[PDB]
């Protein structure tokens, strides 16, 4: 007999109080507007789109959610801009200038000692 | 010490908390008693281990 | 409270149940601290390795000392951790040639 | 694993008894969730190391080197190389739930095909900035220089090195048609899930293993003590499961850190 | 009329001071955004506590009445407040059906057996509940259709009364020269305390999915993301049972209408063992004059399972039917048929005229009159030897002090009830050691599909 | 380890009751075997170069 977790998707209480709900691996005919079927369950309260954005809130199986277009919407995730390299059999590209960059990396080293 | 049912051990010291005029004792986060009110003198005392 | 309202023959059983339960709590706690301490130890080993190879020298290892071509790094202290300031060389403004 | 359906299994007498043990289920859910989130992080750190999705030119021909067995083949399930097809072709109970990965296999194939296009058309330049094109024969000459071999040794033997490379790649499919390091992970977890289920037929010092049995024929005061023995024994099994998942999760993370490096 | 509450009916669940601590509590509250009845009067139910708000600068509400019957012959609570102060009182009253110079108090006309005494625009809120014989009142008077806001209510009284309540009324000050009624339900809230120790906000943990997230996280501010808060569980409907057909029927059918029964001194013993026995044909027949079911109840005969069943049959007089019982005495119990002291079956007897009587006398039925020593339980004698009451042997010849031991019943139809023949069938169940035998039919049954069912 | 010999120590009453707990003695053996095989693999990969 059907059963599964229930998760709540929120843009943050400092943005809005709208919410969508995912019923994990529940068929959309056995749940009891905007109902969207994903391989992870049924998503209700989120408008599905065709465009593709950067992932914000990960849902699963390639589906993410975002607060953009306001109620709350869904969409697929984009791996990143597309670019063709201008390859040929006698062409080269060489830089004529440069920049110096600085980046951070953070690593933990210890915990509190308990007894 | 025993304060009308509240049984415990510790050092009693003058507090700086302010109970509501119906509350006998206080608890800390994680729900352990850390202050009581003396039934006779009506003063709030902290309980430290 | 068990003793206050019960005889010893039966109080030994009730206290033994509580002891077993709370002793299981301690076993759970200590087992997780050992598993989690191995993870912070692996992180401290990585941080010590970068301290040697990114700060005390110049590395050719790709992406080990930041993004770009490693020039130098400066350490900073953080609470329970370390922060690395990675200085890299990045080319810009290419032209094509035959 | 849902702790309530494992331990009690749709039983209201048992469900109320779970309230006397405190927050054990809180620990169980967090322990398994905390290591489930890392599993998607492990795959992002290995494959999502490129910002752009690079493509190769249609004129698949590089100084004589034949890369058609490692590049996607526009005529297959989804979009795999002929060699990746060998790799993928060779390899709701009572709460025990399996969650899907965040990245699908089609999404991983698209990360690996972008890495392949970058290293063939752009060498090692796309990993330090913009992708810079250079002809492939000249990339291989640089690579010989980096190991102590002069570059004229390649250019006067270019046909030999291309013939040797092309045969060497073609031998890979014979060796694949190996993967025990991947099959062991699937088998070890499957055996742990099966063992967890089988501990639901132990008495743990009770008269019956079935909760709808004890309480029904016995005496409530006694049924409560025997059901608590079943709860304790099944909780210990479930806690053992979680401890071993944390110990195994560290081994997968250690391997994923090496694969990313 | 009805109105919509907003966040009302929140009271301090107990003593115990507290500081900045998002504490979670379970208790009897008025749910947020609830459906509260409106009155401008009739006896209202209680069922579990009451919320009571009102609005008015003057004082129209002049006490309440509580209890189980709201009448005399039993004790009740009465709360009034004149221009002095509140007066709690618990007596047996006699209330006016319409209770209400400047003279007043025409509410009751009796105050017997008092067990408790006490003496001493605008929003006046109250919370009433009654738990373990304690009648609690919370209240607060805050100056300004109700508005919108939050305000926690503090304890007012502590009353060790013992009183039961199922209904109550209200009292109003008439003109001679507006109130709300909610009820409480078991809910869970997440309460926010300030540094002074007062409740400043709350979350109803059984309303909106966002509130369930707040309650699980123990916060009133949730950061953007996705949170697992609960679970979905489909529930089964109906109870489908499905047992086999039937087959046999354990032929009681022929034991009860056999065309001849035996004399009481030579009774019968049928032992049905391999059976599905349906005692409904027996119980729902009911022409019976006696039915004494001893060890087991006449209703639970269709849910047990024994190893053997022994059914006896004989014919006796009417005023001898009372001797068929565990522990007895008489010519029938001692010499003819004795039931043990630990009998676990059940005797059933019915009148048998028109099939046993005979105009002229039916001497076919006999019984034993003289025996040396009483019988044993479930023993049967058929001896025809001549009893000897004297001191001389008679050598199997009747005469003086030597009697024939078997006399006869002379059943005629023009007898009196209590001398007419009765057919008796005593049943006896036992479970020796065999791990299956006769037991009744399960009961109803059916089937369905494509539905989550039990 | 030989599970039965530690817990019961060759006693038929205990060992028959021990069967009522399922297969804990199979898990113990698998766990010890899995780490005892890796001890030779660890040495083999350091020196067989
Ligand atoms: C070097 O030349 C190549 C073409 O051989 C340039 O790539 C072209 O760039 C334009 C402008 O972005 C695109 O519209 C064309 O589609 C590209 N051609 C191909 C075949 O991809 C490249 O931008 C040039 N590099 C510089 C620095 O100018
Ligand atoms: C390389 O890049 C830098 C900018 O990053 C150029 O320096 C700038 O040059 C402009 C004039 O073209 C000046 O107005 C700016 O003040 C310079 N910036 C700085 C920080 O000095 C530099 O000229 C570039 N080199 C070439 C050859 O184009
Ligand atoms: C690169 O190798 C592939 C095989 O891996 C070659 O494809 C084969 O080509 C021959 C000749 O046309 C066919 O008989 C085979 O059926 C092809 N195999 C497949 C799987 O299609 C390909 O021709 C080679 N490319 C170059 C430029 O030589
Ligand atoms: C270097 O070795 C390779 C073999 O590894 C030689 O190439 C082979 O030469 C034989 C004899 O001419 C041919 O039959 C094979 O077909 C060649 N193999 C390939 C893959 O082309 C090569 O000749 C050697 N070079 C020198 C200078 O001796
Ligand atoms: C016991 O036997 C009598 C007769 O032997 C049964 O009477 C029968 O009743 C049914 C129901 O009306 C009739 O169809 C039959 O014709 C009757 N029998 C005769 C011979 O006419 C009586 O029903 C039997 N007892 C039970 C409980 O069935
Ligand atoms: C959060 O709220 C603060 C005000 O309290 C505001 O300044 C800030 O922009 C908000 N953040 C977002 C992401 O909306
Ligand atoms: C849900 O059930 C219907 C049939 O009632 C089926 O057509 C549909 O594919 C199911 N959905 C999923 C996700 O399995
Ligand atoms: C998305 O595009 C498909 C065709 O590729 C179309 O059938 C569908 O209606 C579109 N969805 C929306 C929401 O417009
Ligand atoms: C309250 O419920 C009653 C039915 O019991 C309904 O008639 C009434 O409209 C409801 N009130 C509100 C404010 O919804
Ligand atoms: C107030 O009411 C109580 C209860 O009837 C009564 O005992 C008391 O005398 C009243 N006070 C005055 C001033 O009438
Ligand atoms: C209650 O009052 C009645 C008279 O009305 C009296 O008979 C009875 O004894 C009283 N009960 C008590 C407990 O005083
Ligand atoms: C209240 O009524 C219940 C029955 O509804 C009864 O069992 C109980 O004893 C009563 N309580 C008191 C204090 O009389
Ligand atoms: C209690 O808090 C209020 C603000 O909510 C403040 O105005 C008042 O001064 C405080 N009083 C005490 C004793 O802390």
């Amino acid at each position: 007999c059907s059963f599964g977790g229930v998760s709540v998707i929120t843009p943050g209480t400092n943005t809005s109080n709208q919410v969508a709900v995912l019923y994990q691996g529940v068929n959309c005919t056995e749940v009891p507007s905007n109902v969207f079927q994903t391989r992870a369950g049924c998503l209700i309260g989120a408008e599905y789109v065709n465009n593709s954005y950067e992932c914000d809130i990960p849902i699963g199986a390639g589906i993410c959610a975002s607060y953009q277009t306001q109620s709350i919407i869904a969409y697929t995730m984009s791996l990143g801009a597309e670019n063709s390299v201008a390859y040929s059999n006698n062409s080269i590209a060489i830089p004529t200038n440069f920049t110096i960059s600085v980046t951070t990396e953070i690593l933990p080293v210890s915990m509190t000692k308990t007894s | 010490f025993n304060f009308n049912g509240l049984t415990g051990t510790g050092v009693l010291t003058e507090s700086n908390k302010k109970f509501l005029p119906f509350q006998q004792f206080g608890r800390d986060i994680a729900d352990t008693t850390d202050a009581v009110r003396d039934p006779q003198t009506l003063e709030i005392l902290d309980i430290t281990p | 409270d068990i003793l206050s309202r019960l005889d010893p023959p039966e109080a030994e059983v009730q206290i033994d149940r509580l002891i077993t339960g709370r002793l299981q709590s301690l076993q759970t706690y200590v087992t997780q601290q050992l598993i989690r301490a191995a993870e912070i130890r692996a992180s401290a080993n990585l941080a010590a390795t970068k301290m040697s190879e990114c700060v005390l020298g110049q590395s050719k290892r790709v992406d080990f000392c930041g993004k770009g071509y490693h020039l130098m790094s400066f350490p900073q202290s953080a609470p329970h951790g370390v922060v690395f300031l990675h200085v890299t060389y990045v080319p810009a403004q290419e032209k094509n040639f035959t | 694993v849902d702790c309530t359906m494992y331990i009690c299994g749709d039983s209201t007498e048992c469900s109320n008894l779970l309230l006397q043990y405190g927050s054990f289920c809180t620990q169980l859910k967090r322990a398994l969730t905390g290591i489930a989130v890392e599993q998607d992080k492990n795959t992002q750190e290995v494959f999502a190391q490129v910002k752009q999705i690079y493509k190769t030119p249609p004129i698949k021909y590089f100084g004589g080197f034949n890369f058609s067995q490692i590049l996607p083949d526009p005529s297959k399930p989804s979009k795999r190389s002929p060699i990746e097809d060998l790799l993928f072709n060779k390899v709701k109970f009572n709460g025990l739930t399996v969650l899907p990965p965040l990245l699908t296999d089609e999404m991983i194939a698209q990360y690996t095909s972008a890495l392949l296009a970058g290293t063939i058309t752009s060498g090692w330049t796309f990993g330090a900035g913009p992708a810079l094109q250079i002809p492939f024969p000249m990339q291989m000459a640089y690579r010989f220089n980096g190991i102590g071999v002069t570059q004229n040794v390649l250019y006067e033997n270019q046909k030999l090195i291309a013939n040797q490379f092309n045969s060497a790649i073609g031998k890979i499919q014979d060796s694949l048609s190996a993967l025990g390091k991947l099959q062991d992970v699937v088998n070890h977890n499957a055996q742990a899930l099966n063992t967890l289920v089988k501990q639901l037929s132990s008495k743990f010092g009770a008269i019956s293993s079935v909760l709808n049995d004890i309480l029904s024929r016995l005496d409530p005061p006694e049924a409560e003590v025997q059901i608590d023995r079943l709860i304790t024994g099944r909780l210990q099994s479930l806690q053992t499961y979680v401890t071993q998942q944390l110990i195994r999760a560290a081994e997968i993370r250690a391997s994923a850190n090496l694969a990313a490096t | 009329s009805y109105t919509n509450s907003f966040t009302r009916g929140v009271y301090y669940p107990d003593k115990v001071f507290r500081s900045s601590v998002l504490h979670s509590t379970q208790d009897l509250f008025l749910p947020f955004f609830s459906n509260v009845t409106w009155f401008h009067n009739p006896v209202l139910p209680f069922n579990d506590g009451v919320y009571f708000a009102s609005t008015e600068k003057s004082n129209i509400i002049r006490g309440w009445i509580f209890g189980t019957t709201l009448d005399s012959k039993t004790q009740s609570l009465l709360i009034v407040n004149n221009a002095t102060n509140v007066v709690i009182k618990v007596c047996e009253f006699q209330f006016c059906n319409d209770p209400f110079m400047e003279s007043e108090f025409r509410v009751y006309s009796s105050a017997n057996n008092c067990t408790f005494e006490y003496v001493s625009k605008n929003l006046r809120e109250f919370v009433f509940k009654n738990i373990d014989g304690y009648f609690k009142i919370y209240s607060k008077h805050t100056p300004i259709d109700l508005p919108q806001g939050f305000s926690a209510l503090e304890p007012l009284v502590d009353l060790p009364i013992g009183i039961n309540i199922t209904r109550f009324q209200t009292l109003l000050a008439l003109h001679r020269s507006a109130y709300y009624v909610g009820y409480l339900q078991p809910r869970t809230f997440l309460l926010k305390y300030n540094e002074n120790g007062t409740i400043t906000d709350a979350v109803d943990c059984a309303l909106d999915p966002l509130s369930e997230t707040k309650c699980t996280l123990k916060s009133f501010t949730v950061e953007k993301g996705i949170y697992q808060t609960s679970n979905f569980r489909v529930q089964p409907t109906e109870s489908i049972v499905r047992f086999p057909n039937i087959t046999n029927l354990c032929p009681f059918d022929e034991v009860f209408n056999a065309t001849r029964f035996a004399s009481v001194y030579a009774w019968n013993r049928k032992r049905i063992s391999n059976c599905v026995a349906d005692y409904s044909v027996l119980y729902n027949f009911a022409p019976f004059f006696a039915f004494k079911c001893y060890g087991v109840s006449p209703t639970k005969l269709n849910d047990l399972c024994f190893t053997n069943v022994y059914a006896d049959s004989f014919v006796i007089r009417g005023n001898e039917v009372s001797q068929i019982a565990p522990g007895q005495t008489g010519n029938i119990a001692d010499y003819n048929y004795k039931l043990p002291d630990d009998f676990t079956g059940c005797v059933i007897a019915w009148n048998s005229n028109k099939l046993d009587s005979k105009v002229g006398g039916n001497y076919n039925y006999r019984y034993r009159l003289f025996r040396k020593s009483n019988l044993k339980p479930f023993e049967r004698d058929i001896s025809t030897e001549i009893y000897q009451a004297g001191n001389k042997p008679c050598n199997g010849v009747a005469g003086v002090n030597c009697y024939f031991p078997l006399q006869s019943y002379g059943f005629r139809p023009t007898y009196g009830v209590g001398h007419q023949p009765y057919r008796v069938v005593v049943l006896s169940f036992e479970l020796l050691h065999a791990p299956a035998t006769v037991c009744g039919p399960k009961k109803s049954t059916n089937l369905v599909k494509n539905k989550c069912v039990n």
